[PDB]
């Protein structure tokens, strides 16, 4: 089974249980309450995204059962987003021992300082649960 | 590719006599209905339905170039299948499409415009529907579906 | 998740930002109108929609003489001993087994599922 | 005369109200044209099916089909559908009675027929789109029985079930105890006989 | 009081011919119609024709106030009629025929798209972006 | 001022109006005794928490119907006319909306069958010819 | 569709109008069908009975005539109403 893993065409769409776009220019005060209590963990020293950071921010939500069947960690994920994309999207995410599995996406500093700042986004996002392969 | 896959599935009316179908909601705006939510009203009868609402929305954008009935009718005459050799023959031909060729059943005079418009809101209502799940597929071989 | 129009044109109105003031607003297009955003969510999808059919089943069929009836599942709201079961009935629902039931009393739209 | 009896039960146009009210009112079709909406479905099919039964104003070839999942209703008065006879069965009895049968018995000299029967309102064509909302009773000997409680709600029973059959199945005897591609061989044996 | 269990009857009139004909004028609710701000109206016939048979049209204030199309009512009642009834001090009502049925939608004002603009800007719809920027560049 | 200028006192004053949707036999009486001005009495009555709505045609005329009222909150309705003089006016709004129907229901079908007889006669049918046409 | 169709379909055809200038208009009116009748080479109408049809090798045809009405309009504010009876 884990070969069966390995072999499978696994993409976000099939791991991911709901992906929304949030609004919050100011990480520091995120607008999900929830994710302020784990949020607070990176934004306590940030990096790369001290100076400025897109204000728009996608969050996912990964289904456990579905991450757990095909045997799939939000480490490896975080790090195929930055495969994918490069450095374009600051890529941030909750611990395993969370309820719910979330990463939280912007676009980098300097291209906030490629289409758009905000809808772009919607590609963004379509294309990960559309191309982007785990 | 990146803008297509972020619009996704929207939604083309194929008329009668007309070359290539045109986007649902400039026959809309072709039969006068100007604003979203008069073209919206027409389509959900529900607003408090977002899936609905989220899968009409790439319609809307598609058509936001087009935001005048005449315009509309423009469009449709210039995409005749005898194209108008000028605007003012283009949307009196736009025009006779809609007002004979398309939904002759729903009416043919000249203050049907109304009614066809909640007959293709219904169309469209049945095909969000049966996109979204909420309602299965026609049969083709259902004897009710046949005469 | 909420869609608001232009209160002018009857419009749809987008998310924008305002970069002198950093905060949501749902602007017109084509008709220079913007409104003061509230939920600061812009767009959501739902991927496993795990939405309540109790939700889209309608009262209503109760009437359906097509539709089982049972006796042994009194309905909560009255107490009406008869209701009426089927399944899912939507597509989307790669497994749909469950029953749903409703109350067979006139009037007593409850819904309910074992 | 639907269309105008459709207005006198209030059946509201679509060009004198607002889209709101197409929410929870049900859509009234004819012929696949949407005429209104209506706000009481059950009465107003309860009403289209007596005035059929009856055949005040609606012929019984007008087949009305109510989608009450989908608050829709549809009559169907255009020609080429495809509809056949059954019993009407109400609170679990036919409406058909020993005087119904001797009427038929005394079928000369009296006049009585079929036509009666319709018009009695106990016999009713059913087309293929109003079969789906119809729960039918094979026979009233068993499938109508209370000791079988199966269904409590059968509105029809077929006449008998062997009037499926065409004309050249029809003269198969037995054909219940034929293998099925048999009885499509005879079927066709039948055309090509002499006699 | 008398309110709870009031009943009143009054005569019905129906006027064999009145110098002015009857017609119903309806508005939808998310227009949002106010009269009190109608300092000045106008009622006319289109020009698009280029009488009876035609849309009307509606401006509010002039120039400056809100545009109204009227639109007669298709579906014509073979086997219905309306009466408007107005209360009287005599106590009869008045009985008025709708002789006709206009339904109205307001027109949106503002830098519409010509046709000419949309038969260049469609070039747009096959990559179109952005779309605040097209109303940026007209 | 303008031929178009329409009169707004019924706007201005706030007159409100009945729309009443009546049978087309029962208005064609009317119109056709309209020169008397005694086609009947419209009776209205109310309760601590119910009113209703009927109408009683004169004797001679006929030689009760009870009204159903709906609701005008979903349709702003207006009454606006044009005078001979080329003047235009807004009589007012439609404050209450009521539908006529017959007390009975059986006999009134008899009604609806000579209606729906009296209809065919326009109704041309194929002849039958019994000699050829020489 | 010969008690209906036939006569809507008669009905429904818009009437033929014409311009030289006078002006001629044609309105369809009533449609009658004869018994199915046989013409003899002399020409003599006689019904046709199906057996005659069947070992006759004719076809079973019954003659369908249309009442027709013609105005004539020669720009002097007056018509000229003729009615072709069973054309
Ligand atoms: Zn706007
Ligand atoms: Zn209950």
């Amino acid at each position: 089974k884990d070969i069966l893993c390995r072999l499978e065409h696994t993409t976000l769409r099939k791991v991911t249980a709901n992906t929304a776009i949030y609004y919050d220019p100011n990480p520091q005060s995120t607008v999900v309450a929830e994710d302020q209590e784990w949020v607070n963990v990176y934004y306590e020293m940030p990096d790369f995204d001290v100076a400025r950071i897109s204000p728009w921010l996608l969050r996912v939500e990964l289904d456990r059962k579905h991450m757990t069947d095909r045997k799939l960690t939000m480490e490896q994920i975080a790090e195929k987003i930055n495969a994918g994309f490069g450095d374009d999207l600051n890529c941030i995410f909750n611990d395993d021992n969370a309820e719910k599995l979330v990463l939280r996406i912007r676009i980098m500093n300097s291209d906030e300082n490629k289409m758009d700042d905000d809808v772009f986004l919607r590609c963004i996002e379509s294309n990960m649960l559309t191309d982007m392969t785990l | 590719g990146a803008k297509k896959s972020a619009i996704g599935q929207r939604i083309v009316a194929t008329l009668p006599y007309i070359k290539q179908e045109v986007p649902i909601i400039i026959v809309f705006r072709a039969l006068g209905f100007v604003s979203d939510r008069d073209i919206l009203e027409h389509i959900i009868y529900d607003f408090e339905d977002p899936e609905m609402m989220e899968m009409v929305k790439p319609s809307l954008d598609e058509a936001f170039v087009i935001q005048e009935q005449n315009v509309a009718l423009n469009f449709i005459g210039s995409r005749g299948a005898k194209p108008g050799v000028t605007k003012e023959k283009r949307i009196k031909y736009a025009k006779e499409v809609l007002q004979k060729e398309m939904l002759p059943h729903v009416g043919v005079s000249d203050f049907c415009e109304t009614k066809k418009a909640y007959f293709l809101g219904y169309m469209v209502h049945r095909l969000l529907l049966a996109a979204l799940g909420r309602r299965e597929l026609d049969d083709r071989d259902h004897y009710g579906n046949k005469r | 998740v909420g869609i608001r129009f232009c209160q002018e044109c009857n419009n749809m109105l987008y998310p924008k930002e305002d970069k002198e003031n950093r905060i949501l607003l749902y602007a017109c297009r084509n008709c220079d109108y913007q409104q003061e955003a509230d939920n600061s969510c812009i767009y959501v999808n739902k991927i496993t929609h795990e939405v309540d059919e109790l939700t889209q089943i309608i009262a209503d069929v109760s009437q359906d003489p097509t539709l089982p009836r049972t006796e042994d599942h009194p309905c909560q709201k009255c107490g009406h001993k008869e209701a009426v079961f089927f399944q899912s009935h939507s597509a989307r629902a790669e497994d749909a087994m469950r029953l749903y039931y409703v109350c067979t009393a006139p009037h007593c739209g409850h819904r309910w599922t074992e | 005369p639907i269309l105008e009896f459709l207005e006198e039960w209030s059946m509201e146009n679509l060009e004198e109200i607002s889209p709101a009210a197409i929410a929870d009112a049900t859509k009234i079709f004819v012929n696949g044209c949407w005429v209104g909406i209506h706000k009481d479905p059950e009465q107003l099919m309860n009403t289209l099916r007596k005035l059929r039964r009856q055949m005040d104003i609606i012929v019984s070839e007008v087949s009305m089909i109510r989608d009450i999942r989908e608050r829709e209703i549809r009559i169907y008065t255009d020609a080429g559908r495809i509809c056949r006879p059954l019993l009407i069965v109400e609170k679990q009895k036919l409406l058909l009675k020993k005087r119904h049968i001797d009427q038929l018995k005394e079928r000369e000299y009296n006049n009585y027929s079929w036509q009666d029967l319709v018009a009695s309102g106990v016999v009713e064509y059913i087309d293929t789109l109003e079969e789906e909302t119809v729960m039918l009773a094979m026979t009233p000997d068993d499938l109508q029985e209370k000791e079988v409680a199966y269904c409590s709600t059968y509105t029809h029973c077929e006449i008998h079930p062997s009037m499926i059959l065409g004309v050249c199945a029809s003269i198969i005897p037995f054909p219940d105890h034929n293998q099925s591609p048999r009885n499509t061989y005879q079927s066709a044996m039948g055309k090509q006989a002499m006699g | 009081g008398p309110s709870s269990q009031n009943v009143t009857e009054y005569v019905v009139r129906v006027p064999k011919n009145t110098t002015k004909k009857y017609n119903i004028m309806a508005f939808n609710a998310a227009d949002k119609v106010n009269f009190a701000t109608w300092n000045q109206a106008r009622l006319e016939r289109d020009l698009s024709n280029k009488p009876e048979d035609q849309p009307w049209l509606l401006r509010v204030n002039g120039k400056s106030g809100r545009k109204f199309k009227g639109i007669k009512k298709g579906g014509v009642t073979e086997n219905t009629s309306y009466y408007i009834f107005t209360q009287c001090p005599d106590g009869a009502f008045e009985a008025f025929p709708v002789h006709n049925w206009y339904n109205f939608t307001p027109l949106a004002r503002h830098r519409t798209l010509t046709a000419e603009e949309a038969e260049e800007e469609w070039e747009r719809r096959n990559k179109v972006l952005n779309h605040f920027s097209i109303m940026q560049q007209r | 001022a303008e031929r178009g200028e329409l009169d707004l006192t019924g706007a201005k004053q706030n007159t409100g109006v009945w729309l009443v949707k009546v049978p087309k036999y029962l208005s064609q009486q009317w119109a056709k005794a309209s020169g008397r001005g005694e086609v009947g009495k419209l009776r209205i009555a109310k309760t601590q928490g119910r009113t209703e709505v009927s109408f009683t045609l004169n004797e001679d005329l006929a030689n009760e119907h009870p009204f159903v009222l709906q609701s005008v909150g979903g349709q702003t309705l207006t009454v606006f006319t044009e005078s001979s003089s080329d003047k235009l006016s807004l009589e007012g709004i439609v404050v209450q909306r009521a539908e006529c129907r017959p007390a009975a229901s059986e006999n009134y079908m008899r009604l609806k069958r000579l209606q729906i007889e009296e209809s065919s006669k326009p109704v041309r049918l194929s002849q039958q010819l019994d000699k050829v046409v020489t | 569709f010969i008690q209906m169709s036939v006569q809507r379909i008669v009905e429904d055809a818009p009437p033929i109008d014409l311009q030289a200038p006078p002006r001629y208009l044609l309105k369809f009116e009533q449609i009658y069908l004869s018994k199915p009748t046989h013409w003899e080479r002399d020409g003599a109408p006689s019904p046709m009975m199906p057996n005659e049809a069947r070992l006759r090798n004719l076809t079973y045809s019954a003659p369908l005539y249309v009442d027709i009405t013609k105005t004539v309009i020669k720009e002097g504010e007056e018509q000229l109403q003729t009615q072709h009876q069973k054309t």
